[PDB]
C-alpha cells in the first residue's frame, strides 16, 4: 500500500547511494590499473591480491592523516564546500532514469541541468575559502569552463528532446526499441563526450584543478578529509556522465547485463582519453566552447526541429 | 553710465550666488564641464611561480 511506497522509495535511494560510492571508490581502482596499461606500466598490483583494496587503503590514508585547516578562522567555510559538492554528484543520481519505478520524475532534463549548474559555486567557494591566488585562479578558470560549456550543453540537450518528444527520460528507451540513438545522432555524440568531460573537468579540459599549470587548481588547499570528499565526487560525477551517456544513446536497456557493460565501457573512454590528449589553453577552449560548439547545437536544433516539422506532417 | 562690472560680474560666480560656509568653502568650476579622466595606476597581481611547481 502507500507507506509500502515511501518505505521503498527510501531504501532504493539509500540503497543507489551506498552502490555509487563504493563503486567509484572502487572504479578509482580501475583508472589506475587501465591508464597503467595505456602506458606500458603494470599499474597498482601489490596491495591485497592484484591491488583490489587500493581505494579501501587509500581512504583510511586520508581519514587518518590530519587535517592542516588554512588561515585561523576559515574552520567552516573550508569545510563547506567538500559537503556541498558530493552532495550535488550524488544527489544528482536520483533523476537517473528506471523502469522500475524510484521516482516519477519528470523535467528530469530539466533537473539534469541544474544539477550540473551547481557545480559552479562548490568550486568557486571552495577557492574562496582556501585563500591562495594558486587557488583562487584555479576557481575562476574553473568556473570559466563549466559556465562557458553548460550553453553548448542545453542546446544539445534539446536535439535529443525533442527526437523523443517529451521532457521524461524515459522515452528514450520507448524511442532505442529498434535501433540505437548512436548511429543517427554520431557528430553528437563526440561533441557529448566533450561536454561531459568538460563538465567532469576532466582533461583536455583539464584546468580546473590541473597540474603543472596549477598545482593543483582549487584542490591545492585541500587536506585530507575534504580532499576525499571532493575527489569522490568528481568520480561519482564522471560515473553519472557515463551513465547518461549510455541512456540517451546506446539503448537506455535499464534491466539489461549489457547497459551495465556499456557504464563500464564509457567510463573506460573516459580513462581512454586521459592518458590520451594533450591540454587546450584558456581561449582556445572558449573559441572552441562559444564559436564551434553552440554554432553546431544550432544548426541541429534548426536541423531536426524542421524535420519533426516533417514527420509530424506525416504522421 | 554704469555698465555690468567685475563687481557685478562677482555677484555670481560662486558655487551659490549667496555664499554660505561650505558653498563657499569648496569649489567645483570645470568651465567645460567636461573633466578628463586621470589615469591611475592598476597594480597586477604577483605569483611566485615555481620552484615547487612542475
Ligand atoms: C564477521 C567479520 C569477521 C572478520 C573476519 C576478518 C576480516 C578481515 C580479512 C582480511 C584480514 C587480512 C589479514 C591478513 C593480512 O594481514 O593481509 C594483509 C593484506 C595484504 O597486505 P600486504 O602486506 O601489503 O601484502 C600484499 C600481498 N600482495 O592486506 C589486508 O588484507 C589488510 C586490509 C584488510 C581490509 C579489511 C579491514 C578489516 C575489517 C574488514 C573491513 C570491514
Amino acid at each position: 500500500m502507500f507507506y509500502m511506497e515511501f518505505i521503498l522509495s527510501l531504501i532504493g535511494s539509500l540503497l543507489l547511494i551506498i552502490c555509487v560510492l563504493v563503486s567509484v571508490a572502487f572504479l578509482t581502482l580501475l583508472e589506475r590499473k587501465v591508464l597503467g596499461y595505456i602506458q606500458i606500466r603494470k599499474g597498482p598490483n601489490k596491495v591485497g591480491l592484484m591491488g583490489i583494496p587500493q581505494p579501501f587503503c587509500d581512504a583510511i590514508k586520508l581519514f587518518t592523516k590530519e587535517q592542516t585547516y588554512p588561515l585561523l578562522s576559515n574552520y567552516l567555510s573550508y569545510y563547506i564546500s567538500p559537503i556541498f559538492s558530493l552532495f550535488l554528484s550524488l544527489f544528482v543520481w536520483m533523476c537517473m532514469p528506471f523502469f522500475v519505478k524510484l521516482y516519477s520524475f519528470n523535467l528530469g532534463g530539466l533537473f539534469f541541468l541544474c544539477c550540473t549548474s551547481l557545480g559552479v559555486y562548490t568550486v568557486m567557494v571552495a577557492g574562496w575559502s582556501s585563500n591562495s591566488n594558486y587557488a583562487l585562479l584555479g576557481g575562476l578558470r574553473a568556473v570559466a569552463q563549466t559556465i562557458s560549456y553548460e550553453v553548448s550543453l542545453a542546446l544539445i540537450l534539446l536535439s535529443f528532446i525533442f527526437l523523443i518528444g517529451s521532457y521524461n527520460m524515459i522515452y528514450f528507451f520507448f524511442y532505442q526499441v529498434y535501433m540505437w540513438f548512436l548511429i543517427i545522432l554520431f557528430p553528437m555524440a563526440l561533441v557529448w563526450v566533450s561536454i561531459s568531460l568538460a563538465e567532469t573537468n576532466r582533461t583536455p579540459f583539464d584546468f580546473a584543478e590541473g597540474e603543472s599549470e596549477l598545482v593543483s587548481g582549487f584542490n591545492v588547499e585541500y587536506s585530507s578529509g575534504g580532499f576525499a570528499l571532493i575527489f569522490m565526487a568528481e568520480y561519482a560525477s564522471i560515473l553519472f556522465m557515463s551513465m547518461l551517456f549510455c541512456v540517451i544513446f546506446l539503448g537506455c536497456d535499464v534491466f539489461n547485463l549489457l547497459f551495465y557493460m556499456k557504464l563500464t565501457f564509457i567510463s573506460f573512454v573516459f580513462i581512454w582519453v586521459r592518458g590520451t590528449l594533450p591540454r587546450f589553453r584558456y581561449d582556445k577552449l572558449m573559441y572552441l566552447a562559444w564559436k564551434c560548439f553552440l554554432s553546431f547545437s544550432l544548426n541541429y536544433l534548426l536541423f531536426f526541429i524542421g524535420f519533426k516539422i516533417l514527420l509530424f506532417s506525416l504522421l | 553710465k554704469w555698465y555690468p562690472d567685475p563687481e557685478f560680474m562677482k555677484q555670481f560666480s560662486g558655487p551659490v550666488m549667496y555664499p554660505d560656509e561650505v558653498t563657499s568653502l569648496w569649489t567645483v568650476p570645470p568651465w567645460n564641464s567636461k573633466v578628463t579622466p586621470v589615469e591611475k595606476s592598476v597594480r597586477n597581481l604577483t605569483l611566485n611561480f615555481g620552484p615547487q611547481h612542475p
